[PDB]
RNA sequence: GGAAGUCGGCAAAAUAGAUGCGUAAGUUCGCAAGAAGCAUUGGCUCUGAGGGCAAAAAUUGCCAACUCAGAACUGCUUACGGCGGGGAAUCCAACUGUAUAAUU
RNA sequence: AGAUACAAGAAACACGGGAGCAGUUCGCAUGUCAUGCAUGGGGGCGUCCGUGAAUUUACUGUGACCAAAAAGAUGCGACCAAAGCAGUCUUGCCGACUUGAAUUACAAAGCAUGGGAUAACGAAGCAUCAGC
RNA sequence: GAUCUGGUUGAUUCUGCCAGUAGUCAUAUGCUUGUUUCAAGGACUUAGCCAUGCAUGCCUCAGAAUCACUGCAUUGCAGGAAUCUGCGCAUGGCUCAUUACAUCAGACGUAAUCUGCCGCCAAAAUUUUGCGGCGCAUUACUGGAUAACUUGGCGAAACGCCAAGCUAAUACAUGAACCAAUCGGACGCUCUCUUUGAUGGGACGUCCAGCGAAUGAAUGAAAUUAGAACCAACGCCUCCACCCGGAGGCAGUAACACUCAGACGUGUUGACUCAAUUCAUUCCGUGCGAAAGCCGAGCUGCUCGGCGUCUACUGACGAACAACUGCCCUAUCAGCCAGUGAUGGCCGUGUAGUGGACUGCCAUGGCGUUGACGGGAGCGGGGGAUUAGGGUUCGAUUCCGGAGAGGGAGCCUGAGAAAUAGCUACCACUUCUACGGAGGGCAGCAGGCGCGCAAAUUGCCCAAUGUCGAAAAAAUACGAUGAGGCAGCGAAAAGAAAUAGAGCCGACCGUGUGGUUGUUUUCAAUGGGGGAUACUCAAACCCAUUCAAUAUCGAGUAACAAUUGGAGGACAAGUCUGGUGCCAGCACCCGCGGUAAUUCCAGCUCCAAAAGCGUAUAUUAAUGCUGUUGCUGUUAAAGGGUUCGUAGU
């Protein structure tokens, strides 16, 4: 149906000003939803800064020379999300999609073994044809032979290079999670316990790294690994610690002044 | 044309509603197949998003399940007795789902014989088919009215799929307390 | 939930919800009401004044979307 | 063509049974009212509703009478007799009735 | 340890297809035609079944779920300002792991505290009372 | 800024209105206008009518060139007009007529459904071809058509048309055995073996056994009690060394008559008649190619990469339904709904799917003073104006949702339309004609007529932001785009800011050697303007830099000249001087004008605010004159003649 997206339309962490242009690319069918990924015109010219105009991102992306899930995509409306490793082979760059302390997109760098991983969570398990179990994935993968103990909320490590599952982590209690969306997007904590309410939405209850308690829906907790030291992806500067707003200008005024006095 | 929409229709307070818009492509019906009995004749619809129904145009065969032997056969459809919805059906002779039929018998007499060994060919049998007759025949039970029927060369049926939407003619046989209760209708 | 308003249709039934709506100029309360047609079945024997709990269901005629669960 | 005829629509034409829907001003609230007006109507083959009397009784059996309501098919040359034309106003008498056998 | 009160977030039964191996607490055996390359008191977990004479709303505290633009707000001498989300300098084949914080948005709805003021129920007191 | 003032009396204290006052991205009109930045702009009335021009197409190394096309070679290499094929045109843009159990907003559903392009994936059905007449194999070298083209042409024309003759495919139509697996259902005049004919065991052969769809059957768990004894045949363990036949008992023990001694005894949800498995009978075009496809590399005979396509399944982008709460005025609108569906029930039909959505039968229900039914104004929201607080009022208009394309109805193709720069007909308007006929739809951009108090160029460009697509850019070799941007017009509105600065002398001012007015003067500065080695820009323009870097014009009456309203009060500013004489006129209100006008018409002075300032209409505050916070009711307007009394509080 629809073709466009306006700009005051556009997600706001796209971060496009509303004085250049009055359409943004809008990104089409695949593996993210549409209001909760990235487009790679998007960080090819917005972030990256490689090209200037969409004509040159053009040339970069339809010639290969970037890679997504270790394929080229020559779509400059690839929506791409949470847990996805970007490479440029001719400048060696190697980044992972992220979510920062404030709930915006982070590129992190990654190192070349670490660059074949990834984590996708399941939302579905359902049976094929052949008697077959496949799980499905909230990147929209479809896993054809998972682990018969592998369950709708928990996540599982995968290797996008050999296409291979290489473990399963449950979700329970003591488990260290990411929150993936609604004003808490961003923070990692501990599971201290999950409220059930059968026909609604299940509560979970969570712990930070200092002690603050925080709830959210346990549709958006995202398991990372069993405890803090066995995480297997890099994470971004500020571990998810969301710090006092008062505090955080007054660091902020004193530096930069410091700064200056050097 | 036709249209399936809630706009026509009063309120519930009896007002009358003020239509604004046209009709919309997403809410029409079609004219009824009216399936009668004869030799087939199919005509092909074109439904939405993309895909065929088949409207059902003078049906007169199809399949049939004995449902407590858990079988079916291919049977002729002879004529149909009773329409739960009215007289006019029976008499105009029109195949919807519900109705009651009679079958031709002659392909369940076969089953029948070629299975338990009871004809209601028999005789030059093999050692281990007539052995395994004996067992099948020593706790199974037939009941009255079914092998009445199977005597006679017609039974009664229910139609079970939809004619006009799949153009086929498929039902299954009357059992039990069914049976009882349209014989006595039927009288 | 709701009170049992009048059971004179065949396996239907009428019930009333009471509430109160806030105006905000004046700072008070006003009262309304909604009535809903339910479908009930045999099970249940409800009579007016009874309170009752509904769910949720696909449309089932013109004007009943909910189904009787419980009588109170 | 349609009252131009004539003192004057005199005379003729015209409406018409039954069923469904609908019906103004005025009024003494009873009426006005069949106000006005629209539709259907044949033939043939079928379907439903409306009852009595017996029995060791939401059952079974036997039986009478002619109304009403529907459906399919098919037809018209609008085709016996019998059977209100309607409306808007003015004058007089309240009304039913009587009354110049042989011009009122 | 039992009784007195209180706890249907409770008591009393049961489920290995129940706890990533049947949770926490006071080399020898089985199998060997095997990839048998296997296997070796009391209290919390999950899932069902009987037990109430069952307790609920309003209100209030704290959090969830809530497009942008616009409105309130932090920071930055676009020469100032209405603006904008930029920009700054150790003179850079660069750096600041640069920034772009954080708010309000009726009424209804949803989670878990509190029980003072209220409101919805029930009862009209021999239409009752069974003691372990 | 939590603010008030003038008018009723001879004077006083009140109630109450009229008038004054401030704002409005709020419209219009009048006078005036030097510089610069940022901006709304035919909505109001007529969803009135339209001349002309332009607004949606797309080719890579990778579907199809014998142009009787072009450039080089000399039986080739390139570019390729035109046509066929594939995808898109259901988006964007415009407008606000309709519209109150509708639309929309916040919260929820679809276990009631459809879903092209995109992501991750899946695939073991099928007797074909050649040769010799059923046999044998180096078993995939398959078929007719039709456009562009040429040969006749018809017609006044028409985004009109006919016939014949050529030739392509990733168009259309047929078709593939072995290689090549496990898995289980019916049978037999067929063999072989063990017992006394066996639901006996093994072979042999003969019909079915792929995904999807239809009907019927089974599975889709269990979770309320502990020990014994007999008989049927099933599995094991002991004898009497084994065999023969003929004895007696439960140590252990997931299942399964071999080649597989663990090759699912366990789907999912809050919940399923759902997912999936097995068995029986079916599918006739209304389904299922390895496109019998196309390019690159390397070594007739092979190897490796990049693309393209049919079917099945579920994620994303969506579509369509349903409705928990909420939304202006009106009772001089009190009852509404049922022949012909009104409220519910039963079996069906129709739909992608639920449903009185619809056919038949049955019952008498459903809604309403907590305002139904009817009428009036009106697209809904995010939001704007006015800000002590509470409130009042506006929202055609940039973002989201809905609806429409003169009116109104119907429909084809498509994954999606009841589509309008798609088709069909009628109504109202309307264009060309050779009079036979053929056309039209600006509420897209620019423009015109009319209407009105009321609103801009028939401009430049795809450089940026995006959309479509066979598509990166470049090279023998340049997609479209009035969507969008840029400039022109533009005192709607908003920001910054010139119209002079510093002194000497002389004569004067009013306080009492300082404060300042005037005319002859001097002496620096600066823009408005003129230009450029140039900067900007798709190009041009505006802004910004500069008036030598050897080498760049300019202020003195700085004529480079500020306006619009006022001077009795409200309300800042004259008891000045002429003219008129209840006339002319002023005056929002009180009032002025008949011979000495503080008010008219003028001159001179003065006041307000200023590149702006008056006037009209609407609206907010003034207004505690709509009062919930927060009014009044003895005499100013206002307590029912008295009791009873229901809904309500
Ligand atoms: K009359
Ligand atoms: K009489
Ligand atoms: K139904
Ligand atoms: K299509
Ligand atoms: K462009
Ligand atoms: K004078
Ligand atoms: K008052
Ligand atoms: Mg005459
Ligand atoms: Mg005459
Ligand atoms: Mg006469
Ligand atoms: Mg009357
Ligand atoms: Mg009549
Ligand atoms: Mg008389
Ligand atoms: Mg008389
Ligand atoms: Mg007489
Ligand atoms: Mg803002
Ligand atoms: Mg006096
Ligand atoms: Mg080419
Ligand atoms: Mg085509
Ligand atoms: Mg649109
Ligand atoms: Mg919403
Ligand atoms: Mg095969
Ligand atoms: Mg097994
Ligand atoms: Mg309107
Ligand atoms: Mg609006
Ligand atoms: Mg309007
Ligand atoms: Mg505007
Ligand atoms: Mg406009
Ligand atoms: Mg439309
Ligand atoms: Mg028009
Ligand atoms: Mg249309
Ligand atoms: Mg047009
Ligand atoms: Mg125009
Ligand atoms: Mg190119
Ligand atoms: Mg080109
Ligand atoms: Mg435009
Ligand atoms: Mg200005
Ligand atoms: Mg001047
Ligand atoms: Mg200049
Ligand atoms: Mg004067
Ligand atoms: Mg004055
Ligand atoms: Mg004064
Ligand atoms: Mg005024
Ligand atoms: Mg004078
Ligand atoms: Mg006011
Ligand atoms: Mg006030
Ligand atoms: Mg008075
Ligand atoms: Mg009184
Ligand atoms: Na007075
Ligand atoms: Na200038
Ligand atoms: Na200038
Ligand atoms: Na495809
Ligand atoms: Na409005
Ligand atoms: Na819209
Ligand atoms: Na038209
Ligand atoms: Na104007
Ligand atoms: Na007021």
């Amino acid at each position: 149906a629809k073709k466009h997206l306006k700009r005051l339309y556009a997600p706001k962490d796209w971060m496009l000003s509303k004085l250049t242009g009055v359409f943004a690319p809008r990104p089409r069918a695949g593996p993210h939803k549409l209001r909760e990924c990235l487009s790679l015109l998007i960080i090819i010219r917005n972030r990256l800064k490689y090209a200037l105009n969409a004509l040159e991102a053009q040339m970069i992306l339809r010639q290969g020379l970037v890679c997504v899930d270790g394929k080229p995509r020559k779509d400059g409306k690839y929506p791409a999300g949470f847990m996805d490793v970007v490479e440029i082979p001719k400048t060696g760059d190697r980044f992972r999609i992220l979510y920062d302390v404030k709930g915006r997109f982070a590129l992190v760098r990654v190192s070349e073994a670490e660059s074949s991983i990834k984590m996708m969570k399941v939302v579905n398990v359902y049976t094929g044809t052949g008697r077959i179990p496949v799980a499905v994935t909230h990147d929209g993968h479809r896993i054809r032979y998972p682990d018969p103990r592998t369950s709708r909320g928990d996540t599982l490590v995968y290797d996008v290079k050999e296409k291979k599952v290489l473990d399963l982590i449950k979700i329970g209690n003591g488990k260290v999670v990411m929150v993936t969306g609604g004003a808490n997007r961003g923070r990692i904590g501990e599971i201290v316990s999950i409220e059930r309410h059968p026909g609604a939405f299940d509560i979970a209850r969570l712990k930070d790294a200092s002690g603050h308690e925080f709830a959210t829906r346990a549709t958006n907790i995202f398991v990372i690994g069993k405890d803090m030291s066995s995480v297997p992806v890099t994470l971004p500067k500020q571990q998810g610690l969301r710090i006092n707003v008062i505090q955080e200008r007054e660091e902020k005024l004193i530096a930069a002044e410091t700064r200056r006095t050097t | 044309g036709i249209v399936r929409s809630r706009l026509h229709k009063r309120k519930i307070t009896g007002g009358k509603t003020k239509i604004h818009r046209k009709r919309m492509k997403a809410e029409l019906g079609r004219l009824p197949a009216n399936t009668k009995l004869g030799p087939r004749r199919v005509s092909p619809v074109r439904a939405r998003g993309g895909n065929f129904k088949l409207r059902g145009l003078r049906l007169d065969t199809g399949n049939f399940a004995w449902g407590t032997e858990a079988s079916a056969q291919r049977a002729r459809i002879l004529d149909v007795v009773y329409n739960a919805t009215s007289n006019e059906l029976v008499r105009t002779k029109t195949l919807v789902k519900n109705c009651i039929v009679v079958v031709d018998a002659a392909p369940f007499r076969l089953w029948y014989a070629k299975h338990y060994g009871i004809d209601l060919d028999v005789k030059k049998a093999s050692s281990k088919l007539k052995r395994k007759w004996e067992y099948r025949r020593k706790h199974h039970k037939i009941e009255k009215a079914l092998a009445d029927q199977l005597r006679e060369g017609r039974l009664l049926a229910r139609i079970t799929s939809r004619p006009g939407q799949t153009g086929r003619a498929d039902g299954a046989l009357l059992e039990g307390a069914e049976l009882q209760f349209y014989l006595k209708k039927l009288d | 939930r709701g009170v049992v308003h009048s059971t004179k249709m065949r396996r239907s039934i009428v019930i009333r919800r009471n509430y109160l709506h806030f105006i905000r100029k004046y700072q008070r309360y006003q009262k309304r009401h909604r009535n809903i047609t339910v479908h009930c079945s045999p099970c249940f024997d409800p009579k007016p004044g009874d309170e009752v709990v509904v769910g949720q269901c696909r449309p089932l005629s013109k004007t009943i979307r909910y189904n009787v669960l419980q009588v109170v």
